[PDB]
């Protein structure tokens, strides 16, 4: 949100078994976010 | 999973195919659930 990217094109109804499967591109930007975020938890330094 | 579901929709009485050590659990679970029969030349599942 600090980067102000749009998180979701559509709120509901996506189908998993679609042939051929349509990967939503924004998902990638989620993957990156989760990967790039670092925080202090119960484990120690949390970094991926 | 996709292929299997396509076959199921097609209305097959049995399914002959190969699987991998990465794919074995999908096949075993889905065939044990939908009671569709599976015939394979590949290595034997561990257990029953």
């Amino acid at each position: 949100r600090k980067q102000r990217i749009e998180i979701s094109r559509r709120g509901n109804a996506g189908d998993c078994l679609a042939n051929p499967a349509v990967p939503w591109g924004q998902g990638v930007e989620i993957e990156r976010a989760l990967k790039q975020v670092q925080v202090e938890g119960l484990s120690g330094n949390i970094k991926f | 999973t996709n292929a299997f579901c396509s076959q199921f929709s097609r209305g097959v009485y049995a399914i002959f195919g190969f699987y991998d050590k990465k794919s074995v659990n999908t096949i075993t679970s889905f065939c044990g659930t939908l009671h569709v029969s599976f015939i394979t030349p590949s290595f034997p599942t561990d257990g029953t």
